[PDB]
DNA sequence: ACTTTCAGGGTGGTATGGCCGTAGGCGAGCACAAGGCTGACTTTTCCTCCCCTTGTGCTGCCTTCTGGGGGGGGCCCAGCTCCTCCCCATGCCAGGGTCTTTTCCCCCAGGCAGGAAAACAAG
DNA sequence: CTTGTTTTCCTGCCTGGGGGAAAAGACCCTGGCATGGGGAGGAGCTGGGCCCCCCCCAGAAGGCAGCACAAGGGGAGGAAAAGTCAGCCTTGTGCTCGCCTACGGCCATACCACCCTGAAAGT
């Protein structure tokens, strides 16, 4: 048996709505930090603390980035989400 | 003067951090007794949705999901802590009507 | 040592939830939480005195602080407490 | 270690984010484009910190600095003191 | 058959003509009314400067045009030229005004 | 009841500063009910400004600090 | 009596900006050098503007600059549109843009 | 009356000096001393909070460097802090 | 559980603010046109809303194989503290240099009329 | 595609009105003197952040089936656009009354600096 697509999707919505932890990978996101960092300042420090502050702050503004991108596919809709609403929602939040 | 005033909050601490802030070059008798009663008010509005939120999970210890769920559920405080990230909160379950299956 | 309000928002939970307890991680939730609203009222009360040419910042500057940074319900009950504060202070 | 870490965030992290934004289905190009906007985000984060840490003439990015810079961004982050 | 514009050039002639000027577009005298009757909820009895109406006025007629814009954004992304009210309140919600 | 003194010719003009070519029957109200509550949020700080310096006039430097508090600062009538 | 600002170059107050230093309560103490910085700072912020608006005022054949140009010059520079775009200026308007959606074929 | 203050004069003499021969009118002259005022309580109050982070008691060159260049984005700061660093050694150097 | 660091009681001064007197600049209020803007109507044209279809890209599933989580340990540079004292910033006063308010007049911006040019639309 | 037809833009002429310079004052800028105090530097220290080792098992990546969803095409109906006309009401001006607010004078008490200590909180 193979459940209908969607079913799938709502259920792994409400998962990671009702979970709180990190779901980005944390060593290969500490060296997405060190990769940037690298060009503001060669041989660069940094603490657990500080990378996980880092992650959490990205991880929340993505999933509200996500909200308002949701937002714009229902405006136009759709339930695909693209391009084109995650371009509409940066530029009416107004960072571009 | 906290216990003359009646406040779990520090007056003196709050003086010292008046006076050491640089917010002006004088600070009256009042503004510390003022602050440490209006921050207690605070704390103890998102300590006693947060530890209501807790209850409503069966547990007795408060943690940053529970503050985060008090914090986005009430309205006045979701409109002042409008732009707090709050580590290790999550976010308000809320899947919209249109994607529910019909 | 870093003095914090760990200690002081330790007993104003006993009075409101006397049962539940705190972890380790919330404590310093609020205490950046207490911290930043701080920064707010002491902030909003030191430009209130610049406008009015004033020297000395006072329980009206603050509550005119209070007031304009807490929304609705929230300036009617923080105005309320710091009011009462003063008041028993000065008796 | 240096060179192309941005393809660390895989597929199925940028769906998991989106599932919990609320995104029922996700676009093939949703991807390089979210990881594209963490790029420039972390890069703003970042280059704010490193300048908060310059001026302490540290050698250490600390919890301190980070939440300095992204305080100053609007997104006030909470938890790690201040 | 008398002459007639389709419908589309008038309007982007309006466009072109009050893209290109700094004045007004509220008549001054009920704009004075609008601010008046709303700071009569605040404080009664209250007196209002010339230039406190006129940098009341001039917020507003930013504001506005802020949100026009957004507005049409959103009726473009919606595969559509006309603006909706579903469109302003999806510009609002998420530049986060009011949800 | 002078909300209405915002016109729909002065509505459509705003929009066509905005840049909007056409414009729906329900836009008006909904463009009311928006100037009436930002009017409401920079009132209600600049009468606070007003009530806290015991004046009894709002003057444009309390329009000012009331446009400021909301991140909205305006240039030109003082500063 | 030789004046800081002669002294380094300036135009702007050096002694009054030092002076609101000091009542603005910004630090118990302030440095010899931060009201020049500031004061540099500042006016080249001044020159950026007031050129760019001049240029605005040029391009419309016109000799006497107006809210108009400051806007026009700020809202079509990228920097100082991004330094103040929560800033509105008064009798400015707004910027000349079409959506290309909307023009006739 | 009052005797009131702005930075009117000055904001002439460099624009005397870049533009010798356009003008400006009255409200773009409300109009800078708004914007001189406004940027001067931005970088004043970022480098108060500088200086009360490294728990210094004196506002410096260096915190207002510093606040400069976390106001102002890529060129602003970049032509900001070298037109404040010139003038802050040529002033002390003098 | 101890301690060590900081807030409270008392004194002295003074400077910032509180209250009364004042005069004038501007804010509220009232007529009064009268033309410019606004409101209601009508045609109709084009925009929006639904419906169909399909192919195509997205999703569900399986399996394999990696590389992230989970510790453990070494070390060595980087962040914190302590004390010296010296150079920088501060408090105060004296005199003038500069910034501030008033006066005027002339060049720049505003209004209007005439004509030419450039788009618009039926045809 | 020509052409009639509006709407807009350039040029010229008259005008009004507000900015740029001149003149005097009044307010604090800068120089000179005395002084406490905060931070720059040098040494000690310790701790945590980096780097490496090893393992293994949960998750990612690739491939395939299949399926439902977005995008193109079609139609129609209805709802704004544009033009017309009738009405009304902003507004520019003139004029007055009176209030409120910025200043000024005098002094009254709250706050700052300081001396000691006992208590509160952080490890």
């Amino acid at each position: 048996h193979r459940y209908r697509p969607g079913t799938v999707a709502l259920r792994e919505i409400r998962r990671y709505q009702k979970s709180t932890e990190l779901l980005i990978r944390k060593l290969p996101f500490q060296r997405l930090v060190r990769e940037i960092a690298q060009d503001f300042k060669t041989d660069l420090r940094f603490q657990s603390s500080a990378v996980m502050a880092l992650q959490e702050a990205s991880e929340a503004y993505l999933v509200g980035l996500f909200e308002d991108t949701n937002l714009c596919a229902i405006h136009a809709k759709r339930v695909t989400i693209m391009p084109k609403d995650i371009q509409l929602a940066r530029r009416i939040r107004g960072e571009r | 003067r906290s216990s003359r005033a009646g406040l779990q909050f520090p007056v003196g601490r709050v003086h010292r951090l008046l006076r050491k802030g640089n917010y002006a070059e004088r600070v009256g008798a009042g503004a510390p007794v003022y602050m440490a009663a209006v921050l207690e008010y605070l704390t103890a509005e998102i300590l006693e949705l947060a530890g209501n939120a807790a209850r409503d999970n069966k547990k007795t210890r408060i943690i940053p999901r529970h503050l985060q769920l008090a914090i986005r559920n009430d309205e006045e405080l979701n409109k002042l802590l409008g732009k707090v990230t709050i580590a290790q909160g999550g976010v308000l379950p809320n899947i919209q009507a249109v994607l529910l299956p019909k | 040592r870093k003095e914090s309000y760990s200690v002081y928002v330790y007993k104003v939970l006993k009075q409101v939830h006397p049962d539940t307890g705190i972890s380790s991680k919330a404590m310093g939730i609020m205490n950046s939480f207490v911290n930043d609203i701080f920064e707010r009222i002491a902030g909003e009360a030191s430009r209130l005195a610049h406008y009015n040419k004033r020297s000395t910042i006072t329980s009206r500057e603050i509550q005119t602080a209070v007031r304009l940074l807490l929304p609705g319900e929230l300036a009617k009950h923080a105005v309320s407490e710091g009011t009462k504060a003063v008041t028993k202070y000065t008796s | 270690v240096l060179r192309d870490n941005i393809q660390g965030i895989t597929k199925p992290a940028i769906r998991r984010l989106a599932r919990r934004g609320g995104v029922k289905r996700i676009s093939g190009l949703i991807y390089e484009e979210t990881r594209g906007v963490l790029k420039v985000f972390l890069e703003n984060v970042i280059r704010d910190a490193v300048t908060y840490t310059e001026h302490a003439k540290r050698k250490t990015v600390t919890a301190m600095d980070v939440v300095y810079a992204l305080k100053r961004q609007g997104r006030t982050l909470y938890g790690f003191g201040g």
